[PDB]
């Protein structure tokens, strides 16, 4: 909670700190919930999909794969960033998570139950240049605001 | 009054814990809750309570180390102090719990035994013969992330752990873990002599005990020898279990 204090008229800066406020008023700050929607629950492997969610405080989000381990980045595309309508609702076209090119897909290409999470652009490539280039570990991805859902793959039969 | 929330007695991930705080705090305008474990790193956050003085804070992350960490749960009494206001490093009757935070900062920095922080700390706000100021105590061993399962059987009375289930009835399996009721899930597997998997279920509940069941059926199986594997992003379990047409009894 956030309280706001304002002081009579004429009252210098200094002399204000004892004095008691004429009136207040208090504001709560959280942090925004930034989720996905549509990779979620099941994922045939070597299929296109979109990625589907929302985020209130964004302006760039990355997506992360986890398996025993670090956060691996997965190389989205174009600037491996997503904008945030004023909606506060972010969207991309279909992509194919494991044809993509990266290290970060390769995860995904064995069958098995695995993490995907969002993450906004406080990362920042963990303090740097404005790009997001890294493998953030468990602390550095949970830090933030972030979130993960649980996703696994299954074999692809025509 | 006070509670703490534990799967089994134990935070399950390490590296980010998550315990759930509720309870009666009559009369009380905020309330501290400090974590510290055998070193004697400390871990604070002050929680609001509301107007009918019933705190509930929920997803407290926990950034301590493995081992053993004991809770308390603060409260400044009557005097809107801690205790006698006589902190070693803050001002006189200006103890608040804010004020006391400062003084927590100081304790994580010395060379202190996660023993000796208990025994200051409850000597420095609660033993003092003038302090009206209350607190809880709680532990819980903070461990790592486990999953086992424990005991497969059919829908009849058994609880030893095994059990030939005969094909077209239900049977249940009960594992236990320590992960999260709701945040986490637990995945199964049942898969033929060369890897033909014939079922797959998941569960996202169970109550605080730390057991959980999953529901499978036995319609279409075969009789032979079925493997069961469990997993939630961690070690997994695999226990096999044998599959007949009709049992004895």
């Amino acid at each position: 909670e956030v309280d706001l204090e304002v002081y009579d008229a004429g009252v210098s800066a200094t002399a204000a700190v004892g004095q008691d406020a004429t009136n207040d008023i208090t504001l709560t700050i959280e942090e925004g919930g930034t989720t996905l929607s549509s990779p979620t629950g099941q994922y045939v492997v070597g299929s296109e999909v979109d990625i589907n969610g929302t985020a209130t405080s964004s302006d760039s989000v990355a997506i992360y794969v986890r398996d025993d381990g670090d956060w691996q980045l997965l190389e989205i595309g174009g600037d491996n960033e997503i904008s945030v309508d004023s909606d506060d609702t972010f969207e991309e076209e279909d992509i194919a998570l494991s044809g993509l090119s990266g290290d970060g897909s390769s995860i995904l290409s064995l069958t098995g139950t695995y993490r995907i999470g969002v993450i906004d652009a406080s990362d920042a490539d963990v303090g740097g240049d404005g790009s997001v280039d890294d493998s953030l570990t468990t602390s550095e991805f949970t830090s933030g605001v972030s979130s993960s859902n649980s996703i696994r793959v299954t074999d692809q039969a025509l | 009054t006070g509670q703490f929330t534990t799967i089994n007695g134990q935070v399950a991930p390490v590296e980010t814990g998550t315990v759930d705080i509720n309870g009666t705090a009559s009369g009380a305008n905020s309330v501290l809750v400090i974590f510290v474990d055998e070193r004697g790193n400390v871990n604070y956050q002050e929680v609001s309570v509301d107007s009918d003085g019933t705190y509930d804070e929920d997803d407290i992350t926990v950034g301590l180390t493995q081992g053993r960490v004991t809770a308390h749960i603060l409260s400044v009494g009557r005097d809107s102090a801690i205790g006698d206001g006589s902190l070693p490093s803050g001002p006189s009757n200006g103890a608040t719990l804010n004020d006391l935070t400062g003084y927590l900062d100081t304790l994580d920095q010395n060379n202190n035994n996660g023993e000796q922080i208990n025994e200051l700390i409850a000597s420095e706000t609660v033993d003092e013969t003038a302090s009206d100021d209350l607190i809880v105590t709680e532990t819980f061993r903070l461990a790592e992330s486990s999953t086992s399962i424990d005991s497969i059987y059919p829908d009849a009375a058994e609880a030893a752990g095994i059990n030939p289930v005969a094909t077209g009835e239900t049977m249940v399996i009960a594992g236990s873990t320590n992960l999260k009721p709701d945040d986490n899930t637990i995945s199964i597997e049942v898969t033929n002599e060369d890897g033909t998997s014939v079922a797959l279920e998941d569960t996202d509940e169970w109550n605080n005990d730390g057991q959980w069941m999953v529901e499978i059926d036995t319609t279409d199986f075969e009789t032979g020898t079925f493997t069961v594997e469990a997993d939630d992003g961690d070690n997994t379990d695999t226990v096999n279990v044998e599959v007949v047409s009709e049992r004895e009894d």
